[PDB]
């Protein structure tokens, strides 16, 4: 099963909003089921569909060219895999990494909304760099001090929630596997971690 | 400020787990005394990306001019992470020796990077910013043009 990968256009900087599409059937669908997470800090970050093309064949050549992936059901070996830089004191990244999407956006969004005082933007900030946490060892104070990140104390307190659920730790997550394509860079795309959890 | 943490940390900054170096960088930062601007320079030069941002972070919030020379070598360091906050950090302590490095990072290769650097220029300002302006809008191209004749309409 092959798919496009995206941003939605809407963020400035670092991170930006990333969504899916099957490639069979590309619609510039936002639906929660959509929803991914760079899984690779370091690596590029999937060109925009811009929202002013609402179908896939009105985007002018040539940024239709979006990075392709596979996706493959994530397992902690595989989650290792394409995460080398991954938390090495984490035995189970793959219960840790289900822990923080189970927790945060979108699965959780009323929770991380009522109770942690987040709009839906800034939950899913958290979340992303809560996986990073794990996918790419980033330590608490490049995400909270030092990164450029900006977080206001609601956003410290929620990442701190997500990071300890992770570390704390049935269902699993989807992984995207950066296949080729991508207008703005072509190579070395992030691969992508779902956000939908996954009964097996 | 407590003259103990300050050492405390600095001592840090040479422990052998570059998570302790990170804590201790960004504590530095937010105590503020200029003790540390030195280590925080050395600590620019260490072999873990994380501790490079956190010390050029670090340097940009205690403003310390000393660190010029030093991050604007960072700008070129092969992180973007790191060149972001290096540029971030030479905005911050805003003196105009950083314009023209400042000014050839509009032309990085990562786009967040490069409009890091466009803001450290705003956050400078000034005629060295705006002649370096000028000189863009006329002969410049990609995106190092586009900020420049945006920054000519806005100022």
């Amino acid at each position: 099963a092959l798919y496009y990968g995206w941003n939605d256009g809407t963020r400035q900087s670092s991170p930006y909003f990333l969504y899916v599409s099957p490639k069979n059937a590309p619609k510039r669908e936002l639906k929660d089921e959509y929803v991914v997470y760079c899984f690779n800090k370091k690596l590029y970050w999937p060109d925009q569909w811009e929202s002013i093309y609402s179908n896939f064949n009105d985007i002018r050549s040539p940024y239709n060219d979006l990075p392709v992936y596979e996706k493959k059901l994530g397992y902690d070996g595989i989650f290792k895999q394409y995460a080398p830089d991954y938390k090495k004191d984490i035995s189970d990244i793959a219960s840790a990494l289900v822990a923080v999407l189970s927790n945060g956006y979108p699965t959780n969004k009323s929770q991380l909304s009522t109770s942690y005082h987040l709009n839906n933007d800034s939950s899913r900030k958290v979340t992303q760099l809560a996986i990073w946490y794990f996918s790419d060892s980033l330590t608490k104070e490049y995400l909270k001090d030092t990164g450029g990140y900006n977080l206001n104390d609601m956003e410290k307190k929620a990442l701190d929630f997500l990071i300890s659920k992770g570390e704390d730790s049935n269902y699993s997550l989807d992984i995207y596997v950066y296949q080729s394509g991508g207008h703005d860079h072509m190579k070395d795309y992030q691969n992508l971690l779902g956000s939908t959890l996954i009964p097996k | 400020t407590d003259p103990e943490k300050v050492e405390m940390y600095i001592k840090n900054l040479q422990d052998d787990s570059s998570v302790v170096r990170v804590t201790a960088a960004t504590a530095l930062g937010k105590i503020g005394d200029e003790r540390a601007v030195e280590p925080l320079i050395k600590a620019l030069k260490d072999e873990d990306w994380q501790v490079r941002v956190s010390a050029a972070w670090a340097l940009g919030k205690i403003g310390d001019e000393r660190a010029v020379e030093p991050l604007i070598k960072a700008l070129k360091d092969e992180d973007s992470d790191v060149r972001m906050a290096a540029a971030k950090a030479l905005g911050k302590i805003g003196d105009e020796r950083a314009v023209e490095p400042l000014i050839k990072a509009l032309k990085d290769e990562d786009s967040d990077v490069r409009r890091t650097a466009a803001y450290a220029l705003g956050e400078i300002g000034g005629e060295r910013v705006r002649a370096a302006m000028e000189k863009l809008a006329e002969t410049g191209t990609g995106f190092a043009r586009k900020v420049a004749v945006n920054y000519l309409e806005t100022h």
